[PDB]
């Protein structure tokens, strides 16, 4: 139950109750062009910069009001890499894809402008104690 | 010759440190250093 | 992988001593020697004795002090003379007009303003002044003009003010007048000392500042200080200053007579703007009037230059008064 | 009386220590003490 570390990165999953970032505007609905064993390719995402979707997840409706979610290893051009393979993904079903946050403060503010809620500690201190040996 | 106009017997060191006490806290009561009570009181809102 | 590692490590302090950019050399006046040298040794000091002092500003907050290195002439090996602390200093935001008494001046880019104390001796350009009041937040201080062995002078905006009192590096060796020195200031930090090769060089010419007598003090003309308007009869009043009696006390021009010095007199030069016409020496009174005899010979002098100085045994004061005044009255300026 | 001809403000201490870093080593790159880089380089053979 620690769930706390004094590191540079955000230490928060994009969209959690701590980031307070609304992903609904960033939702993208698309029909995949081609599905392979490990790669799902679509031309619509080809218009975004490389790594835009890295860290995001893909959710689609299985039955009723329940959706199955899959994380994305990497995004490059028109090809998306799916962790654990693409098995179970419908070839023509409607898919919802959300972006992913790298966690860096520059990434957090330039893309999402959520710097005030940034949970990371970029440049407060790395080691400096007040009971060391020589300050200089 | 004679006693200097002034003598540098020691230096005063100033440092500006930023630190965190953990997760959200309600009230800070006192600060103790080297067994001497430096400050005692109570603050419940962001301030100086 | 997708994630990247950011820089944060330890961010080591950047001590890396730099050379001093702001500094100055000065000659110690009699005021400090009076209060730092015992009378027994002081009385044996000849009139030609001179002492050297230096002032500097900290280039970085990580430097504690600097080392003083100097040599005689342009040749020889530098001999360490000691270390000194940083001298608080600031920049004048507005010009300082020629006026005796306290004057309010605002300082910009002030450094170590907190440590300044009232009553200290401050030197700017070639004038020594006394601080009367201090404002920490706004950096506004009141300065007494024309103190010790100095006289008021025009100081343009940007002049540097040094509060050398208790913040000067002094070389104890005694040097005779007329010798030229080359000295350098080396910064000192916990990481070590600055290499001499990177230290700036400077030269100064001694002039026996302590030897020369103080100039006259209260300089009031017809009851006015530095007036451009006098109605006819010319009356000039001056004060007699004795360096020995004053000792370490700072006395400005507004104070009255403090007695003369043994063998010290007052000399006045009268010019016609560019040419020298009359010269009165050996003056011992506190006032002088232009004799009626020379008024017709020289005629009306609408533009009159007044030069005042003190001389003893042919030793003229380092500084002097000089102003060109305009006369008005009957027979003077009736073109209007 | 007067300033002494010289003043002993501090002592300089010299020590000769022999130590081992463990089993065979290939290269020693740098030595760091009190957070300050005393020496940086590279040596691959017995020497000074
Ligand atoms: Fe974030």
């Amino acid at each position: 139950g620690l769930t706390d570390t004094y590191c540079r990165t955000c230490t928060a999953i994009v969209g959690d109750h701590r980031c307070k970032v609304n992903l609904v505007p960033y939702r993208v609905t698309l029909t995949p062009q081609s599905v392979s064993a490990w790669v799902i390719s679509s031309g619509v995402v080809a218009g975004y910069a490389d790594g835009w979707f890295t860290g995001g997840y893909v959710e689609w409706q299985v039955d009723g009001d329940n959706y199955d979610r899959r994380f994305i290893e990497q995004h490059a051009g028109a090809d998306l890499h799916i962790l654990g393979g693409t098995e179970g993904i419908p070839a023509g079903g409607q898919l919802r894809v959300y972006p992913g946050c790298d966690g860096l403060a520059q990434t957090c503010d330039d893309k999402f402008s959520n710097l005030p809620n940034f949970r990371g500690f970029n440049a407060m201190q790395g080691k400096s104690p007040f009971d060391g040996d020589q300050v200089w | 010759g004679a006693k200097p106009k002034a003598q540098t017997v020691g230096w005063r060191y100033y440092f500006d440190i930023h630190f965190a006490l953990g997760k959200k806290v309600d009230e800070v009561c006192a600060i103790r250093a080297s067994g001497k009570t430096a400050w005692k009181g109570s603050i419940t809102s962001n301030g100086q | 992988t997708g994630v990247a590692p950011p820089p944060p490590g330890w961010t080591p302090p950047d001590r890396t001593p730099r050379a001093i950019t702001v500094r100055r050399l000065i000659e110690a006046p009699y005021r400090e020697l009076a209060g730092v040298i015992d009378p027994a040794n002081l009385q044996l000091l000849d009139v030609s004795a001179s002492y050297l002092a230096a002032l500097a500003e900290a280039p970085t907050s990580l430097s504690q002090s600097y080392t003083l290195t100097d040599r005689v002439g342009s040749s020889g090996a530098f001999v360490d003379r000691g270390t000194g602390d940083w001298c608080p200093t600031g920049l004048l935001a507005a010009e300082l007009p020629l006026a005796a008494g306290p004057n309010v001046v605002t300082l910009t880019n002030a450094t170590r303003l907190e440590d300044v104390t009232v009553g200290q001796a401050a030197v700017v350009d070639d004038e020594i002044v006394r601080v009367d009041a201090v404002n920490y937040a706004s950096g506004t201080v009141t300065l007494a003009r024309g103190c010790a062995d100095t006289v008021p002078a025009k100081h343009l905006a940007g002049a540097r003010v040094w509060f050398y009192d208790t913040f000067e590096a002094v070389d104890e060796t005694v040097y005779s007048q007329g010798v030229t020195l080359q000295a350098r200031l080396l910064t000192n930090t916990s990481e070590g000392q600055l290499a001499p090769a990177l230290a700036a060089t400077d030269s100064l010419t001694l002039t026996g500042r302590q030897g020369k007598p103080y100039p006259p003090g209260q300089f009031r003309i017809n009851g006015s200080a530095y007036p451009t308007k006098v109605y006819g009869a010319l009356s000039v009043s001056w004060a007699k200053r004795d360096r020995i009696g004053q000792a370490d006390q700072l006395i400005d021009t507004t104070v009255g007579n403090i007695g003369p010095e043994d063998g010290a007199t007052v000399t006045l030069q009268v010019y016609s703007g560019t040419t020298l016409k009359r010269t009165y020496a050996g003056l011992t009174s506190s006032s002088w009037s232009y004799p009626l005899a020379e008024d017709m010979a020289d005629g009306p002098l609408q533009d009159v230059r007044l030069v005042l100085r003190s001389v003893r045994d042919g030793i003229d004061s380092w500084q002097q008064h000089d102003i060109t005044i305009e006369r008005h009255g009957l027979g003077f300026r009736l073109g209007e």
